This record gives structure tokens, C-alpha cells and sequence, in this order.
């Protein structure tokens, strides 16, 4: 579901930068969970195929 | 027990990050007092 | 859709990428990070879009 | 009392792979020479074909909680969930460590696992996690638990990749269950243990079992 | 045998096979199947009392 995605990565960008910054903390956060859960990187970022 | 166990790991944690640093702040300070009067009173309880 | 979800995805990244002052001061948080962005996406992939 | 992993202990990192409907064990090995590369050593033939275990056995060097293992690098304990450890190789005396470098045609964010000559930076560090709901953070590693290593640098598992016809070890984002099982945790001064390299000499007659100087008319 | 505390391994007499759960197939977890199967196996697992 590449548009719903779309609306949840937009979230997360606006939780992460402020004002022309990146949050550190937040930004850490998210990659961790990130990578946590790869799927949410799309199927073509996928480790294997 | 657990939750003593939990507050001392914390704690441990506290005193690793204010390892290096030569002075506790203090906001650091009164986190370790809060902290401290809650391990004050979970010793309390086991000792009742 | 799918372009518009990776391009989200590789905005929310960049964002989350870490701040010069903090490579510069050379946190080992902000290289982890960074190392960890770079691994994710390689350098030719963006030129190459 | 159920045992507990302590430092200083010599441990082999297990795993299993179901190969032609095989449960099969490999440890974690590498030569650390020549080859820092870490690869899998088969045990489960072993009463067939003895593995190669000197290249397998590891030494827990350290155990910190994260907290602590960021103030060193800055700058016997019980073995618990959380907690980072430091592997040193027996034979080679390097560490395992997660590598920079990928030779891994399937899974193209995975990092090669091998050997380093120095403990230094992060790239040696691995945290112990639960594979299951029955221990949590904080508790102590016991004796056959199956657990999950991170490394601390990369943030990625310590994984048997099958993906292709080979079985892999690597540092990938997909986890996979490892076992530290015991090789020796503390001898008796003075008193003979397996695995250990030896002389057997004649009573006491300077006489010791051998076999023919290289290059010899028998094949040694 | 006690309620609560005592741990206990359920094994076939007959066979002596041990009461574990069965290796958690694939795309389970995307069905939401948090259900998972139990067989009577020669080892079993560490968690299956």
C-alpha cells in the first residue's frame, strides 16, 4: 500500500524535522524502528530479492 | 522485588551517564533524590 | 504512487540524517546513524534517479 | 541451580538449519590467520567426522550494560539480557566483530561477521537478547538459553543466511536464535581438561608420542 | 504437583514424544494467526513446560 505509506512517512518527516532541523532524538528513534521492521522500507529495499 | 529490581537498573543507568561528568547538575541532582526516596520507601515496604 | 512512496521515504531519511555540528563534534551516535542511512542507501541508486 | 554464563568463560555460538529435513548444529568458526572471515563448522556428525573445534571456541572477554559500554568507549560477572558482551577468539585472540564489508550476493544490507585484531570501537560488541517470552531483560543468561545477538555498531543480528546453496553467517536485519553453549568455565589448577594441547611423553623417561619429521618416506 | 508454580512437560508414554508448539510457518503472522499448532516432536524446545 504505497499511498498509505506515503501518509505515515509524511507524519514521521514532520515528527523528525523541525524548523529546517533534524530532532536528534526522534530521528533515532524512527531508524531504529525502521529497521526494526524492514518492510516498511517497500518491497524494493528489501535485504534478499 | 521486581520493581526494586527495575528502580536499581535505572538507577545504574543514572550513575553511568554522570560517570564522566565531574559535577551532577541540578536536575540531575533532584531526578537522583526523587529516585532515591522511592528505593527509600520500596525498602520500607519489604522491610514491613 | 509507488515513486511518490519511496521519494517519502528517502525525504523522512534525509531528515532523520544526522546534523554537521554533531558529525563534526563526532558523536558516535550521529556516525552510527549515518553509517547506518548510508548502508541503506547507496549513492548510485540517487544519482542514478 | 540452573547455570549461569559468567566472563572469562569459553562458550561456542550454536545454531540449527533444517537441511534435507536434517536438524543439523553449526558452531560459529574462523581461523582469524590468513582468514578473518567467520564461517559455520557442522558438529552434528561428530561421532563420523570430528568437527573442528579449536577455531570455534570463544572467550566472554567483558559483559557491560549499554550505558556503561558508551561511558568506556568514551573514555566473573553473570552474563544478563541487555547486556553487551566481548568475544575473544581462543587461538587467534582476536574478537568477532561485525565487518564494513559485504560479500553477500543475496541479502544486499547484510555485513560480514569476522574476526578483529583490537577490541576497540564498537564493531566488537554484541547485546544479548531473549528469543522468547520465558526470560526478559535484565535476567540472568542460563546455561542452553537460546538468544539473540545484535551488533552494536551496525544494529543489525547475528544471522545464518541459507539463502544460497551455502549456509552463511552474517550480520543481517532478519534475527536468528543462537546458542552459547559451555565449553569450560574454571579448571582446577594444575589438573588436565578437554581440549587442551598436550605432550605425551613416556612415564618420565623424556620420551614423547610423536609422528615422523615432515617430508618423511612413511607420510607421517 | 502444584497449581501455578509447578512446571510441568506433558510427554506421549507410548512414543515419549514431548508436547511442544510447531515451527511458526510462514505468513502466519501476516494472516494475524496468533495461533500456533501444537505436535508431539522427539526434542521438543527449552519453553515447552
Amino acid at each position: 500500500n504505497p499511498c498509505g505509506g506515503e501518509r505515515y512517512l509524511d507524519f514521521l518527516r514532520f515528527a523528525v524535522f523541525v524548523n529546517g532541523e533534524s530532532v536528534e532524538e526522534n530521528a533515532n528513534v524512527v531508524v531504529r524502528l525502521l529497521i526494526r521492521k524492514p518492510e516498511c522500507f517497500g518491497p524494493a529495499l528489501r535485504g534478499e530479492g | 522485588v521486581d520493581y526494586l529490581l527495575r528502580l536499581q537498573e535505572s538507577i545504574s543507568d543514572f550513575y553511568w551517564y554522570y560517570s564522566g561528568k565531574d559535577v551532577i547538575e541540578e536536575q540531575g541532582k533532584r531526578n537522583f533524590s526523587k529516585a532515591m526516596s522511592v528505593a527509600k520507601q520500596v525498602f520500607n515496604s519489604l522491610t514491613e | 504512487a509507488i515513486m511518490s512512496f519511496y521519494a517519502a521515504l528517502i525525504d523522512l531519511l534525509g531528515r532523520c540524517a544526522p546534523e554537521t555540528h554533531l558529525i563534526q563534534a563526532g558523536k558516535g551516535e550521529a556516525l552510527r546513524i549515518r553509517a547506518i542511512l548510508r548502508s541503506l542507501v547507496p549513492l548510485d541508486d540517487l544519482v542514478g534517479i | 541451580e540452573v547455570q549461569f554464563l559468567r566472563t572469562d568463560d569459553e562458550v561456542v555460538l550454536q545454531c540449527s538449519a533444517t537441511v534435507l529435513k536434517e536438524q543439523l548444529k553449526l558452531c560459529l568458526a574462523a581461523e582469524g590467520f590468513g582468514n578473518r572471515l567467520c564461517f559455520l563448522e557442522p558438529t552434528s556428525n561428530a561421532q563420523n567426522v570430528p568437527p573442528d573445534l579449536a577455531i570455534c571456541c570463544f572467550i566472554l572477554e567483558q559483559s557491560l550494560s549499554v550505558r556503561a559500554l558508551q561511558e568506556m568507549l568514551a573514555n566473573h560477572r553473570t552474563l544478563l539480557y541487555g547486556h553487551a558482551i566481548l568475544l575473544r577468539h581462543a587461538h587467534s585472540r582476536m574478537y568477532l566483530s561485525c565487518l564494513t564489508t559485504s560479500r553477500s550476493m543475496t541479502d544486499k544490507l547484510a555485513f560480514d561477521v569476522g574476526l578483529q585484531e583490537d577490541a576497540t570501537g564498537e564493531a566488537c560488541w554484541w547485546t544479548m537478547h531473549p528469543a522468547s517470552k520465558q526470560r526478559s531483560e535484565g535476567e540472568k543468561v542460563r546455561v542452553g538459553d537460546d538468544l539473540i545477538l545484535v551488533s552494536v555498531s551496525s544494529e543489525r543480528y547475528l544471522h545464518l543466511s541459507t539463502a544460497s546453496g551455502e549456509l552463511q553467517v552474517d550480520a543481517s536485519f532478519m534475527q536468528t536464535l543462537w546458542n552459547m553453549n559451555p565449553i569450560c568455565s574454571g579448571c582446577e589448577e594444575g589438573f588436565v581438561t578437554g581440549g587442551h594441547v598436550l605432550r605425551l611423553f613416556h612415564g618420565h623417561m623424556d620420551e614423547c608420542l610423536t609422528i615422523s619429521p615432515s617430508d618423511s618416506d612413511d607420510q607421517r | 504437583i502444584k497449581y501455578g508454580e509447578s512446571l510441568c512437560f506433558v510427554q506421549h508414554v507410548a512414543s515419549g514424544l514431548w508436547l511442544t508448539y510447531a515451527a511458526p510457518d510462514p505468513k502466519a503472522l501476516r494472516l494475524g494467526v496468533l495461533k500456533k499448532k501444537a505436535m508431539l516432536h522427539q526434542e521438543g524446545h527449552m519453553d515447552d513446560a
